[PDB]
């Protein structure tokens, strides 16, 4: 599986 | 977003 | 490394 | 790529  | 990660 | 980033 | 990793 999370990020972006 | 435009951050990264990983969480 | 293993994480992400970015810095 | 590679600022991070
Ligand atoms: C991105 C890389 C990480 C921080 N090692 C993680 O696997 O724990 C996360 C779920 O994804
Ligand atoms: C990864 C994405 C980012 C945080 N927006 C950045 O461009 O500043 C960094 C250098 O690479």
């Amino acid at each position: 599986x999370k990020x972006x | 977003x435009x951050n990264x990660x990983y969480x």
